[PDB]
């Protein structure tokens, strides 16, 4: 502070290292917070340095550099940040980013036809160059605290400067790489700025950046990212671009990795693609050991649903899941038996793994909010499975009289009020066990005397398509059984008449489930098949009919 | 030389009965022709044709799984389930963002009771954007 | 070369009057053909039947279930928010 007009005498001789002296020494005296606001208030000091920032800066790094990172010394209070824009301040850093791409442009152009000496040279002035570019990024970056003036900032042409200062620090990352890449999170709030900033090619060029050491610019990319991926068509552009692979290796080191990789996992491809990657390990690592999170299991439910990660958590012979369904059952995890049912979904020799916890998880499904839904739980994991002997569980566990009373609860009710019960989604459970578990004839044979229920639930519950799906399906795992398919199959059978009505029903899957049966019930019974046809003819050509009683 | 046969039918051996016999299983052909264009679908005509195999010593033709589900979800889900999942998504389209000048760094990311009670999947429900803090303050000298 | 196209044509006829009876008899029943035999009309100058032909509309769309639970609205915007244009 005793020679600042010493400094700008300096300013005013017209060298190159004279004013740079000066500068500097302003920029370490701005370094401490004490007399900023004596220097900031000094009028004739800030005018001279703006000016010298307009007359000597094309030429003059040394010195642009300098006088930039005092202004962001000033602009680290927003108390002074009114002091600032009363000069032309903020305007300095948008016309020196407006013209430093054009001359980066014309540099990398020059340098395609130049020879070696000249080539360092550009080398060094695009390294200079791209240290004062972050210093303005920044300092515009500190000043757009104020949303006003960041509006104001964003009426002039900003978010395609932001990209093409990412585009060209992109190659030779630098503090330019993670100040503009700061901002473009700050912009990204806001839905005009996003809409530029995809329509110039945002996403695959921070996707083009990894892998990258940086700490910083590495949450920097990843959040950006993220506000990105809340678009439904950004995501498929990121699974398609191998984010994936280098995300699966961070999800030990960053804490956003794992936020961006769920909602990767979100979409198949994404599990198809970390079916082969070390972080499938990693999950169980953090799950089995207590130290989990809700995120963590989440990405692993979503996971699992893909094949070759369910054999991947199952280990080699059922040791995976031994310990997975015993924290599940011992903690009352509900996210850990989601997990396990997406496991038991699948179907294959994986199976065969849950053959030892049929008895334990019917036990927990009976006598069990977060208790019935971990009971519906174990009841979807249970009728996933079609392996089982079930002949022998279906009377060792009494599953029928416990079938019948929850199958019975509810009845004779009209679906408009009990339609929406909370029992609603266990008798489906229950409808979809009796149809994957009556494929076998002696499970058949013991599931018998509940045919009446069968038929009592279908005449009563029609509102929802997947009820009656399930239903018939349940009926045509019955009608292909030659010892009791003739039982079904009487002269005015009320299932043979309700499948007559439900063959002309809206939903496809339906009538193509009620044809899989209805043909199956005329290849035994020529009458049937008559009755079919009849039917199948009379709404086709029923116009003709129509017309024709019309013409009589 | 040759043997002989019988083939399917005893006609005789005329220059006009044999065209008579031509044109009426023509006029026949055509009648049946027609009902099979008009009434029988291409979808039911083109199975059975594809699934008949004529047959050469005598002359007749011979005509001879998984869990299924609604439109949308995966796994096989009940309609009750489904609709309240509908109102638990119109009830978070119908919530508030946090202001853009508030202390909102924690992002949370907490998984609804409607989610992880119905869906099977997708549970987690981000509540706001991740947005960047500049290093700015309001502190005058120290 | 003496009767040999005069009964392939006999042949070739009846096979796909054999394939089109067959096809009919497995779709329309018994009495339904009965019921078409005595409402069309040979034609002797053109050489085909005429009946009362017609036809022989459609759902726009179903809407299908969705799994994006992501519906909490995120984004600002300066016009909506501050109420101002970005142009």
């Amino acid at each position: 502070l005793g020679k600042i007009d010493e400094y700008i005498e300096c300013f005013y001789g017209e060298t190159s290292v004279e004013k740079n002296k000066g500068a500097v020494a302003l920029y370490e005296l701005s370094k401490n917070p004490q007399n900023l606001t004596q220097l900031v208030n000094n009028e004739t000091l800030m005018m001279a340095l703006a000016r010298v920032f307009r007359e000597d800066w094309k030429k003059h790094f040394e010195v642009g550099t300098n006088i930039m990172n005092l202004f962001v010394n000033i602009s680290k209070f927003s108390c002074l940040h009114g002091i600032l824009l009363h000069h032309k301040i903020g305007t300095l850093c948008v016309n020196a980013m407006e013209h430093e791409t054009k001359r980066y442009d014309f540099w990398i152009a020059e340098m395609k036809k130049t020879d070696q000496e000249t080539l360092r040279k550009l080398k060094t002035a695009i390294r200079k160059q791209a240290m004062l570019l972050a210093a303005c990024v920044t300092f515009l970056t500190n000043l757009a605290t104020d949303i006003s003036v960041e509006l104001k900032m964003v009426r002039r042409n900003l978010v395609a400067l932001l990209v093409k200062c990412l585009q060209m620090s992109s190659e030779s990352t630098s503090s330019l790489t993670t100040a503009t890449i700061k901002f473009l999170l700050k912009l990204s709030i806001f839905d005009e700025n996003k809409i530029v900033m995809e329509q110039n090619g945002t996403i695959e060029k921070l996707l083009k950046l990894f892998p990258i050491q940086d700490p910083e610019l590495r949450k920097a990319v990843i959040m950006l990212l993220f506000n990105f991926s809340f678009d439904s068509k950004n995501l498929p552009k990121m699974v398609n671009g191998g984010l994936v692979p280098h995300m699966a290796s961070l999800l030990d080191s960053d804490t956003k990795a794992l936020n961006m990789m769920y909602l990767l996992s979100c979409n198949d491809d994404a599990k198809a693609m970390l079916a082969y990657t070390d972080a499938i390990k990693l999950l169980m690592k953090d799950v089995l050991s207590g130290t989990g999170s809700e995120v963590t299991k989440a990405v692993l439910l979503n996971i699992c649903l893909e094949k070759r990660n369910a054999q991947l958590v199952c280990g080699q012979r059922g040791q995976g899941l031994d310990l997975l369904m015993e924290m599940s059952i011992n903690s009352r995890d509900l996210m850990l038996i989601k997990v396990v049912r997406a496991i038991s979904s699948h179907e294959g020799a994986t199976q065969n793994m849950f053959l030892k916890w049929i008895e334990t998880l019917i036990g927990i499904a009976k006598n069990e909010e977060s208790k019935s839904s971990f009971g519906l739980e174990c009841m979807g994991t249970v009728a996933e499975l079609k392996v089982a002997p079930w002949a022998k569980i279906i009377q060792s566990e009494n599953l029928v009289p416990w079938m019948k009373t929850q199958l019975q609860e509810g009845i004779d009710e009209s679906e408009e009020v009990t339609v929406l019960r909370d029992i609603k989604p266990l008798q489906l459970q229950i409808v979809i066990a009796c149809g994957t578990m009556a494929r076998q004839l002696d499970a058949a044979r013991l599931l018998a005397p509940l045919i009446d229920t069968f038929v009592q639930l279908l005449q009563s519950c029609q509102i929802d398509d997947e009820f009656v799906v399930q239903l018939l399906y349940v009926f045509l795992q019955f009608l292909k059984h030659k010892e009791l398919s003739a039982r079904l199959m009487t002269q005015d059978s009320a299932l043979g008449a309700h499948m007559i009505d439900l063959m002309h029903d809206a939903n496809a899957v339906v009538r193509e489930v009620c044809d899989n049966a209805l043909l199956i019930m005329g290849e035994h019974s020529k009458e049937w098949a008559k009755r079919i046809a009849g039917e199948r003819f009379k709404w086709h050509n029923a116009q003709w009919l129509e017309m024709v009683e019309r013409d009589d | 030389h040759h043997h002989h046969s019988q083939d399917g039918g005893a006609y005789s051996d005329e220059r006009q009965d044999l065209d008579q016999t031509i044109a009426e299983v023509s006029k026949e052909l055509k009648l049946k022709l027609l009902i099979v264009e008009n009434f029988i679908p291409r979808d039911v005509s083109e199975r059975i044709k594809e699934r008949a195999e004529w047959n050469e010593d005598s002359f007749e033709w011979n005509v001879n799984k998984r869990l299924v589900a609604t439109p949308g979800c995966r796994r096989p889900m009940s309609m009750c389930e489904r609709m309240l999942v509908e109102t638990a998504r119109e009830q978070f389209g119908a919530q508030r963002r946090p202001p853009i000048s508030g202390s909102g760094s924690f992002v949370e990311a907490t998984i609804p009771e409607e989610t992880i009670r119905f869906c099977g999947e997708n549970v987690v429900v981000f509540s706001a954007l991740e947005r960047f803090v500049p290093e700015v303050t309001d502190s005058d000298p120290s | 070369r003496q009767v040999e196209a005069m009964l392939d044509d006999i042949r070739q006829l009846r096979k796909e009057l054999l394939l089109n009876i067959a096809i009919i008899d497995e779709y329309i029943p018994v009495e339904h053909v009965e019921l078409i035999e005595k409402y069309v009309s040979w034609s002797e100058e053109h050489g085909d039947w005429q009946l009362k032909a017609i036809a022989y509309s459609a759902p726009p769309a179903k809407k299908e279930f969705s799994n994006n639970n992501q519906t909490v609205p995120m984004y600002y915007s300066y016009r909506a928010d501050l109420g101002a244009s970005t142009a």
